[PDB]
């Protein structure tokens, strides 16, 4: 909600390969890096919504987090060569990182990061399939990572905690606002989409949809002692 | 002295702890006498699972009138207590429907209809068998016919095929008066006998001539063209493009192909000359009725667009030019008497490919007993050309669509007994079970299966033709019999009666889609693949179709490889062009690329619809089914 400049920049942005080939072919761009995604918010649902549009017709691959490589001997970029054969292999589809906070939650790091950054700029291969990487925090990264690896475009997602909480919250109580835009300090797509989506299947429990501020601050409580 | 307290207590813990037939008999013997929570606990519950076990019971058992007052008192009481759709799906099983629905439906339309008529149809023609749901259809053509929303009973004229529906529709339709829409769906809904009916009742008053006017091949038309022209607007790159890459004389015919589908611009059609004159004969055909495939309209611009190749020095020219002119229209007639005249030559002549294009479109314009003893000579010639009587078998075989419980006359009759007379060219025993079948359909109860299983059983050719007659012969009802004894004979020796007769399953089960993904691609058999493949169709195309065809597309026998571009571009019209890329990833033969152009240019129960592509099922012979093969009318 409220971010349509961005999600439809984005959406041209990434819709450019296996669609409008009238001109894709023609013209010669074939840009083989990719962008590379960000947010403070993060949750990976908000990076994932941004990024979700190449699931409409196409084939989806995901790899979230470092994890699979610090739980094991230091194998290194061997498995990340193992992504880049089957991704050539398999072309037709959309390279997919999220959640890359190795050092959020060490030399070693900076060196298969390091291979993984000469190795994903594409020396030995031409465009073939396109890389989308995304974190939480921008300051995490090593300085390394900015002229081989940010060299498209990057995102400046900001986090009002004041305007967006409020726009989304005047969609709930549209169908006291102090409360939930400073006691909430993340929101994303899968709030407002659960909430709802239950909120429809209530609605079709108990065949009502009024929605006192006492439930709303219970049903909030369930969220919030959830986590 | 108060028996009724004694039996009511009794009944009352009998069916408080457990029984199955003790229940009710108090209540029968009680003659139950003298909005509360009591009364619709022991009427609501107890008189559902009561009545439910009394009524299932005595329906199974015997096959009185206590079980009709005692049902009538349910039905009574649930029109009080108004809960739907589990109270009437619990007494279908127990005509007394007929009075259960014209009894009940006086308030509730939308309920009833919607809810009743929605999940009891489904489940009526998924489980419930025929002889009830010919019930279903009578008694709502009586709540229907006194109820509001016409098109649901103009699909009651659609299962039906009645006239005096679409008679009592039209005047009920026509007392309150969009209009070219209702006659659109209303012609595209109607099948050849009951236009042919309602064109001679309406043709003899119809009080006002206009839905006679509608109900003819102008006002379907119409709305369509000028629309298809504004509101659309398609780029010229498909046609230059797709129209520059042919060459090797076989994409040129992919390109006839291109040229022969339309549904804007005819820059394609008009693209200089000798188009027709450095293509082959086959191609002549198409590329000949390639104009007629462009012009379903402007009967007087058709007539001198068409005119040029009439009478030409080429055969295939005026041919395919008849042809066209059987394309062109379904309603003129008035091309018929130049072809009919010369048709009889009986040995070599232009007038037997004039018989060709003009039996074949005449059959497209198409119980018509003229043009069937003007086609006595025809079958009883037996050319060496196979489309002779496959155009024949198929013309007679969509004009006879629809019958009344089919027929067992001499015209099916005469083409068995010169069916068995020589048994020669067995394309000829594969093609006059399409005519067969064909007018076995529109039956509900004939027994025109068993006969051919009596007269028709002989070596497997006529085998294969009684099972192909068993495929048009179980169109679809709850006969779950011939889904265990598919199951039984799916594993015969025979190498085609498992290709046609499992073919069946997506006519069989074209509804319930949820059943038709089955392990036929588990299989190791080439030609059971194909069954699924077939199997696929032509739907909105799930992503389990796709899902399919992702092991499906990649094979390496050219039949499979042909076959599967046309279902994947039939069952989806970003998809459309990148599995056309997958194509070309695969194949960069000739067949492969001729079909892969056909599907890059036409990439982007109506017996209409379902009809011409049995025919397609033997596209593996010779090129000469491929100039029949491009002028289909499937495609809308």
């Amino acid at each position: 909600g409220g971010l349509d400049n961005q999600i439809q920049e984005i959406k041209e942005s990434v819709e450019l390969p296996l669609t409008h080939p009238e001109y894709y072919e023609e013209m010669g761009i074939k840009p083989p890096k990719g962008v590379i995604l960000y947010g403070p918010p993060g949750t990976g649902k908000t990076l994932l919504a941004k990024a979700v549009a190449n699931q409409t017709s196409a084939t989806f691959l995901r790899v979230v987090g470092s994890e699979l490589i610090q739980k094991y001997l230091g194998d290194g970029p061997k498995l990340v060569r193992e992504l880049f054969r089957v991704a050539e292999e398999h072309a037709p589809s959309i390279v997919f990182i999220d959640e890359i906070d190795a050092i959020g939650t060490e030399r070693e790091i900076q060196r298969t990061m390091l291979e993984l950054l000469n190795q994903l700029d594409g020396f030995d291969s031409r465009g073939d399939v396109k890389v989308i990487m995304a974190t939480n925090r921008i300051e995490t990264l090593d300085p390394a990572l900015i002229r081989p690896g940010r060299i498209d475009r990057k995102i400046e997602f900001p986090l009002p905690d004041e305007k967006t909480k409020k726009r989304i919250f005047q969609i709930h109580t549209s169908r006291t606002l102090d409360d939930l835009i400073m006691a909430k300090d993340d929101l994303s797509g899968a709030d407002i989409k659960a909430i709802c989506t239950e909120a429809g299947l209530m609605a079709l429990r108990e065949r009502r949809m009024k929605v006192t501020n006492e439930d709303f601050k219970k049903s909030k409580e369930n969220v919030l002692y959830k986590k | 002295l108060y028996r009724p307290a004694l039996e009511e207590l009794r009944r009352q813990i009998r069916s408080s702890t457990t029984s199955m037939t003790s229940v009710p008999k108090p209540l029968k013997f009680l003659r139950p006498h003298y909005n509360k929570r009591f009364a619709a606990d022991i009427i609501s519950v107890l008189a559902m699972t009561m009545s439910g076990e009394r009524e299932c019971l005595k329906y199974r058992l015997v096959g009185a009138g206590e079980v009709a007052k005692e049902w009538q008192e349910l039905d009574d009481a649930e029109k009080v207590q108004r809960e739907p759709l589990l109270t009437l799906v619990k007494e279908i099983v127990p005509l007394l429907m007929e009075i259960e629905q014209v009894d009940m439906l006086e308030k509730d339309i939308d309920e009833n209809a919607y809810a009743k008529v929605c999940l009891y149809l489904t489940s009526c023609v998924n489980y419930v068998p025929e002889p009830e749901n010919s019930a279903l259809l009578r008694c709502a053509l009586g709540v229907f016919r006194k109820f509001s929303r016409f098109p649901e009973a103009l699909r009651l004229a659609l299962m039906l095929n009645d006239m005096e529906l679409v008679e009592d529709i039209f005047t009920s339709c026509k007392d309150v008066v969009m209009l070219g829409r209702h006659g659109v769906f209303l012609e595209l809904s109607e099948d050849v006998e009951e236009y042919e009916d309602l064109t001679e009742i309406m043709s003899n008053v119809q009080l006002n001539s206009n839905f006679l006017a509608l109900a003819r091949e102008l006002d379907i038309m119409e709305p369509k063209v000028p629309d298809d022209i504004y509101k659309t607007h398609l780029e010229n790159n498909r046609f230059g493009g797709s129209g520059s890459q042919v060459d090797s004389a076989r994409m040129n015919l992919a390109s006839s192909f291109v040229n022969g589908f339309v549904n804007q611009d005819k820059l394609l059609t008009d693209d200089g000359n000798k188009w027709l004159y450095k293509n082959k004969d086959h191609g002549m055909l198409s590329a000949a009725a390639s104009l007629g495939m462009i012009l379903l309209w402007d009967v007087d611009g058709g007539l001198t667009q068409i005119d040029k190749y009439l009478y030409s020095s080429e055969d295939y020219i005026k041919s395919g030019a008849l042809l066209a002119c059987g394309i062109v229209n379904s309603g003129v007639r008035n091309e018929c008497d130049p072809a009919l005249a010369l048709l009889s030559d009986y040995v070599l002549h232009n007038s037997n490919t004039m018989r060709l294009g003009s039996i074949f479109g005449l059959g497209l314009a198409y119980n018509r007993e003229d043009v069937l003893t003007l086609l006595l000579p025809v079958m009883g010639d037996s050319k060496s050309s196979m489309e002779v009587a496959g155009v024949t078998a198929l013309a007679c075989g969509m004009i006879a669509v629809g019958s009344c419980n089919g027929d067992v006359t001499s015209t099916i009759l005469q083409t068995i007994m010169e069916k068995s007379e020589t048994e020669l060219k067995d394309t000829y025993a594969r093609w006059l079970p399409l005519g067969l079948g064909l007018n076995h359909l529109g039956k509900g109860e004939a027994i025109e299966a068993i006969l051919a299983a009596l007269e028709v059983v002989s070596e497997p050719f006529r085998s294969f033709a009684n099972t192909l007659v068993d495929v048009c012969a179980y169109a679809g009802s709850g006969n779950v019999l011939k889904v265990q004894q598919l199951l039984h004979i799916c594993s015969e020796h025979f190498d085609s009666k498992e290709k046609e007769e499992d073919k069946d399953k997506k006519e069989k089960k074209d509804k319930d889609k949820k059943e038709a993904p089955a392990d036929m691609g588990a299989h190791q058999g080439v030609a059971v693949l194909g069954i699924a493949l077939i199997a696929m169709g032509e739907e909105i195309g799930a992503e389990m179709a796709l899902r399919t065809f992702g092991h499906l597309l990649r094979y390496g026998e050219p039949t499979l490889r042909r076959a599967v571009p046309l279902a994947l571009a039939l069952i989806s019209v970003s998809h459309d062009a990148d599995p056309e890329v997958s194509y070309n990833s695969i194949f960069a033969a000739r067949l492969a690329a001729m079909l892969r152009q056909l599907a890059q240019y036409h990439a982007k129960k109506g017996t209409l619809t379902l009809c011409p592509y049995h025919s397609d099922r033997q596209l593996m012979s010779q090129v000469a089914v491929a100039g029949l093969l491009t002028v289909l009318v499937s495609f809308l």
